[PDB]
């Protein structure tokens, strides 16, 4: 918004520091300008060609222009600001060609007053347009006064207020008098150029000899005084008394009434007016031309013994001409194109070497092989070729004015040896001194490569030129070209699809004939009218026109089957047959040079991705025999869900199209196939394509693995969002809505959705089949801006509009960061979806200013509250009396603050429902009071969570947490207990003791003896730093943990109990079934890490996952040789740290320990290994990097 | 005059304090002389950072490819 004011400031304000300086004598050369205006960097969006002409000038570097009459630099070129227009508000031939052409109709208007007031005739019905305006009009009326219509017409045409509002001095001393007037723009020696043999005239830059008379042109800046004299006035006789003819060899090195007025007829006949027409306006049928209202390509000038030789323009092809050429690109377009314009701009003379060409020759001999020469064509195809001058007189004609002939010749690759005069000219080429052009495709290039000097490539620049067309013939409708520039940096290989300029046209019916892109302007819907363009030319039956569409679909099969895109043109088992249908076609062709066995090319690399999705619905919607276990085939060659939000978002988003259903249940039941896998993640990054968003595409695998790094859930959420959208718009766009209802339904439930409608109109067709999700989310960390950011390539809104009536909604999910306002509209969001939905889900994550929120939103909901997280409030008193007086309370996690609820507390053991709390960091003897007011309420309790500073009062405690029906999880720890009675009784008389969280409070561990074989049915166990000896809790706690059968989580602490402990826990927990998570901290000396090893030998592990070694007394080669067979035998661990042993642990013998990293990577089923407390170096980083990239399967080693 | 600017600069407000991330990423470097959470915040984070990095000169380029 504003940055690009201030950063206005900022680099137009540093380059105005800098670059000041303007020659405004200089600046008006052209060849320097369309030389430099061309090989710069090239990345904006707009033409060089007319900004060359549009009154400033520029070097090279980042856009900034300056002029002469506004001089102010100025860069930066965005859209829709025509910088011959930004010029102004940042301050002889045309005309006699034009009525020569003048119909009969328009006569209540005269031509000539129209000649008198600057008017263009186009060669149509009375349809006019100025020089410099583009506007081709006819609705000619009575009374039409014809300048005012100008201004009246339309006022685009700024045109109108922008041009309405030496015989007696044959000596040097007197010639040097007449150079004594030397004009001010040319820095070139002048005192050289009076030694030249010249003498001035009285105009810009030409001037007169004496001897022979050199006048003539090119006079710049920078040039030579005596070169241009020479090397184009080889005979002048001073400078024959001069330089002879030894000495123009460096700038040799350097650079008849029937013959003359044939010349004058077929220069008459060849300005031809109606030569003009090309069928790029096919049906669309624009009033205008193909150069003055068209842009243009450039130049690849390749060299025949392979350096990539320039890129030059079109008046760089009039400089260094080619006496025999050959040029690449596509015929109907830009080739015949390039030659016409040759023609027909040849008809104008503005180039400074124009006007003395003297017999081009225009042919297409695509249809032609006429076996007769000049007469044959010349009076077929054109008009005449002259009866009195004969066939080989007028070949005689060519054969005696050779040197300025320029041949306009196109398709060899539809010829042989069988026109006469042609082929024999073609093959004899010096016995004509002249300039041949040949515009044959790449299939065949080679047969014109015997007769080359150099090879031209015509190639678009999609910076510029596709919204030059799309500017100037759709200047009707600019907030859809504003849609293609912004999607041009939405997508930033819109380059990568757009490869011939001249073929737009197929958009230029998506634009004016077919108006459903104004709405739906994405990829997809234009090059689909593309490829119906391609069925729309060359209209046909079912021929190998058909079969090669489908055929090369599979040729584009094998193009993303092994990611194999330049192809070896061995297996033509898919195409194969009748190259001109498959290059006429344009599909496809071939390598130039040498190869062993040539290769195949494309116009366009991701475009062959859409040619498969056009052999997808081939092998979608049609023959059941093999086929669509063909499209099935390579279908389920892609079957991994990490892959398929980027590879399936751009090629089963060309699939998007092409709406026809006849198994798009198969694909979008592929789409469920994608069931919950790891391996995907590698499956998608081994892969070498990616197609549009292509580095962001890696970004894409390093944030989604960012998002399985920290939560499984969101992750798969994200998944499920990406799946459910493409899904959804596949499902929707396929219409297959009540064909595949309760598959979807199957491809719903469980995942848990964070609410995204915008989409709405693809989702609402049945809601409340489409409404039974696991969860619903909202949060206010960067993955919803993330989010944000992607539709971005509201909740309400899609939401009420999405039903005026909601029905059953369900559960819902609140997360709040630091960084929250109080702003009342998405309070108001949260009184609809609170008023819609079941219940809630709230987390409190540090949010100030949620006081002033939490009063609004408690004021408008009802009492149907379910979860609140207490992250660090502020706690006051009047909005938890707020959220006190709601009943239906379910849950309430308070573990954060030193100040203590009491109100909150005392009146909290009141209500009914709640099941979570929880007590980290208050401190409470006394507190429980009201507690017994609670002891009435409740037998529902899921979560317990105690801590205090000090001794409480128990007998409440032993009391009512005895009469507990339902136990659950527990967490405990951290204070001055010294009862081991009274949690003795309590533990004693319960029946439901499965996770115990113990760790680490006070207490004497003889409790755990007695009451650990009371309950056997427990799973999880966690414990911190307590006492623990070797004979009395590794005796007692062995019988008690050997019983213990059931366990999966074992989180044991801190003690002296040694290696018999070992034996007897290591015996059993190695001997007992589902077990996921094992915990050793601050013990495990190297002979008990001999037992882990003997007994991780054997076995009887392999449900094992998470494991924890932290904290040892020294790591080795003994801990090679323990982590050697315990890192080895075990192929499900995942979990492992060796760590905190933190001030000299470099006595590992280190090339032992990438022998141990050898060992790990042995394991194929790990993820994280903490490899911390001691020194790498270069080399084991190399070590476990490369065998890291063994098996990819682990991702977390963490230094 | 595109009027998809305000909250998005807003937004490219909140990507500046991404580049407090970068700040962030400097008190990582900062503060050398259990990691899992310096694990998910840099690899995470730097994640965040490079989406809205080239989300982040991506409005940039808005704005050095909107006509003003």
């Amino acid at each position: 918004a504003f940055q690009v004011a201030k950063s206005q400031e900022e680099e137009e304000h540093k380059e105005r520091m800098k670059m000041k300086k303007g020659f405004n004598s200089q600046m008006r050369s052209e060849a320097k300008r369309l030389k430099t205006f061309e090989t710069y960097d090239t990345f904006r969006s707009w033409t060089p060609q007319e900004m060359a002409a549009a009154g400033f000038y520029h070097t090279g570097v980042k856009l900034g222009v300056q002029c002469f009459c506004c001089s102010l630099i100025l860069f930066g070129n965005s859209l829709r600001k025509l910088p011959i227009e930004r010029h102004k508000k940042l301050r002889e031939e045309a005309r006699l060609e034009s009525f020569e052409d003048w119909p009969f109709y328009a006569h209540g208007t005269s031509p000539r007053v129209l000649s008198a007031a600057g008017f263009v005739f186009t060669g149509k019905r009375d349809t006019v347009q100025c020089f410099s305006c583009g506007g081709s009009l006819g609705n000619w009326e009575e009374g039409d006064d014809p300048w005012k219509e100008h201004a009246k017409w339309f006022p685009k045409c700024e045109f109108l207020q922008s041009k309405k509002s030496d015989s007696v001095f044959a000596n040097e001393e007197l010639r040097m008098d007449m150079f004594k007037d030397w004009p001010q723009e040319s820095p070139v020696g002048v005192e050289a150029l009076v030694r030249a043999g010249f003498f001035y005239t009285g105009k810009k830059d030409i001037v007169r000899c004496f001897s022979c008379g050199g006048c003539l042109e090119k006079w710049a800046e920078g040039d030579d005084p005596m070169e241009d004299h020479i090397k184009f006035f080889p005979e002048c006789v001073f400078l024959q008394t001069l330089k002879s003819s030894a000495e123009v060899i460096p700038t040799l090195q350097s650079q008849f009434q029937e013959a003359r007025s044939l010349s004058e007829q077929l220069r008459d006949n060849y300005t031809k007016a109606t030569f003009r027409h090309m069928n790029l306006p096919e049906v669309c049928s624009s009033l205008g031309t193909d150069h003055l209202l068209s842009c243009d390509v450039s130049i690849i000038s390749k060299h025949i013994s392979q350096p990539v030789q320039e890129a030059l323009t079109i008046p760089e092809v009039f400089s260094n001409l080619n006496s025999v050429m050959c040029v690449e690109g596509e015929t109907g377009s830009g080739k015949t194109t390039f030659l016409k314009r040759i023609a027909f701009l040849w008809a104008s003379g503005c180039c400074p070497l124009l006007y003395r060409f003297q017999l081009v020759f225009y042919l297409s001999l695509s249809s032609i092989t006429p076996d007769q020469g000049l007469a044959n064509i010349i009076c077929a195809q054109l008009l005449g070729a002259g009866g009195c001058i004969s066939e080989v007189c007028l070949s005689s004609s060519i054969q005696q004015l050779q040197h300025q002939v320029l041949f306009l010749l196109d398709d060899y690759s539809g010829l042989a040896s069988l026109p006469q005069a042609l082929h024999t000219l073609i093959t004899k080429n010096y016995l004509s001194r002249t300039c041949l052009l040949i515009a044959v495709h790449t299939n065949r290039v080679r047969d014109i490569r015997l007769y080359l000097g150099t090879s031209l490539e015509i190639q678009e620049f999609p910076f510029y030129n596709t919204v030059s067309v799309l500017r100037k013939f759709f200047s009707h409708d600019i907030i859809c070209v504003e849609k293609l520039i912004i999607y041009f940096i939405d997508n930033k290989d819109l380059q990568g699809v757009y490869k011939t300029p001249l073929f737009v046209a197929a958009v230029c019916t998506d634009w004016i004939q077919n108006a459903s892109a104004q709405d739906k302007f994405q990829d997809v819907t234009l090059f689909q009218s593309y490829m119906q363009y391609l069925s729309l030319k060359y209209k046909a039956t079912a021929e190998p026109l058909q079969a090669t569409v489908s055929s090369c679909g599979q040729l584009a099969l094998t193009g993303l089957f092994s990611s194999c895109f330049e192809f070896n043109s061995d297996d033509l088992a898919e195409a194969g047959v009748d190259e001109d249908e498959k290059l006429t076609t344009l599909l496809m062709s071939k390598f130039t040079a040498q190869r062993l066995r040539p290769v195949y090319r494309f116009l366009g690399p991701l475009f062959q991705e859409f040619l498969a999705a056009v052999r997808l619905t081939e092998l979608l919607s049609s023959d059941r025999q093999e086929d669509q276990d063909l499209g099935l085939y390579y279908l389920r060659q892609i079957d991994s869900p990490l892959k398929a939000i980027n590879s399936f978002n751009i090629f089963l988003y060309y699939v998007s199209s092409h709406s026809s259903s006849k198994a798009a249940p198969t694909v979008v039941s592929h789409l469920l196939q994608l069931v919950d896998e790891k391996e995907s993640l590698e499956n998608m990054s081994e892969n070498e394509d990616y197609m549009k968003l292509h580095p962001q595409t890696f970004l894409w695998f390093q944030f989604v693995r960012g998002l399985w790094l920290v939560s499984p859930e969101s992750s798969s959420s994200f998944v499920s969002e990406h799946l459910l959208r493409l899904a959804l718009i596949f499902a929707y766009e396929s219409n297959t809505v009540a064909e595949c209802s309760p598959f979807i339904l199957q491809f719903l439930r469980g995942k848990t959705l964070a609410l995204r409608v915008l989409n709405l109109q693809y989702f609402r067709d049945h809601p409340e089949s489409l409404l039974l999700l696991r969860s619903l989310k909202v949060s206010i960390f960067a993955q919803d801006e993330e989010i944000i950011k992607n539709y971005e390539n509201d909740i309400s809104e899609g939401y009420w509009k999405l039903s005026p009536k909601p029905c059953k909604i369900p559960k819902l999910e609140v997360q709040v960061n630091n960084t929250d306002a109080a702003d009342q509209a998405l309070l108001q969001v949260l009184m609809e979806v609170f008023s819609a939905s079941q219940s809630i889900e709230f987390r409190l994550f540090n949010s100030s200013g949620f006081l002033e929120s939490i009063c609004p939103a408690l004021e408008l909901s009802k009492a149907s509250v379910t979860k609140c997280s207490m992250s660090r409030l502020e706690l006051s008193r009047a909005e938890q009396e707020l959220l006190l007086t709601l009943p239906a309370l379910q849950s309430l996690e308070v573990s954060e603050t030193n100040q203590l609820p009491e109100q909150l507390f005392h009146n909290l053991h009141k209500f009914l429902g709640l099941k979570e709390l929880c007590v980290r960091l208050d401190g409470k003897p006394d507190v429980l009071s009201v507690l017994p007011g609670e002891f009435p309420n409740l037998h529902h309790m899921e979560k317990l969570s105690i801590r205090t500073s000090t001794e409480s009062d128990l007998s409440k405690l032993v009391k009512f947490i005895q009469n507990f029906p339902n136990l659950h999880v527990f967490h405990l720890k951290c204070d001055f207990l010294s009862n081991c009675e009274s949690l003795m009784a309590v533990l004693a008389s319960c029946k439901k003791l499965r996770e115990i969280e113990f760790s680490g409070r006070c207490f004497e561990a003889m409790t755990f003896v007695n009451i650990l074989p009371n309950f056997v049915s427990l799973k999880i166990l966690n414990l911190k730093d307590q006492q623990f000896p070797d004979k009395e809790t590794s005796e007692k706690f062995a019988q008690a943990l050997g019983s213990l059968r059931n366990l999966e989580e074992l989180l044991v602490p801190t003690g002296d109990g040694i290696h018999q402990v070992a034996k007897l826990i290591v015996r059993q927990c190695l001997q007992l079934p589902c077990l996921r998570v094992l915990t050793f901290h601050d013990i495990l000396d190297d002979d008990s890490v001999i037992e882990i090893a003997r007994a991780a030998t054997s076995g009887g592990f392999q449900k094992l996952e998470n494991l924890d070694i932290s904290m040892n007394h020294k790591i080795t080669e003994e801990g090679y040789r323990n982590f050697f067979q315990a890192l080895d035998n075990l192929p499900n661990l995942q979990e492992l740290n060796i760590c905190r042993n933190i001030p000299g642990r470099i006595q590992v013998q280190a090339t032992t320990v990438k022998a141990l990293g050898q060992c790990v990577s042995r394991l194929p089923s790990l993820i994280r290994l903490h490899m911390l407390s001691w020194l790498l170096d270069e080399e084991d980083m190399k070590v476990i990097n490369d065998v890291k990239e063994r098996h990819p399967q682990s991702k977390r080693l963490i230094i | 005059m595109a009027q998809v600017i305000n909250t998005n600069v807003a937004s490219l407000t909140a990507q500046r304090n991404l580049g407090v991330s970068g700040n962030m990423m400097q008190t990582s470097i900062q503060r050398l002389s259990e990691m899992a959470s310096l694990t998910k915040n840099q690899i995470l984070q730097q994640a965040g950072t490079a989406m809205l990095a080239q989300a982040n000169s991506l409005p940039q380029s808005v704005l050095s490819l909107l006509g003003r």
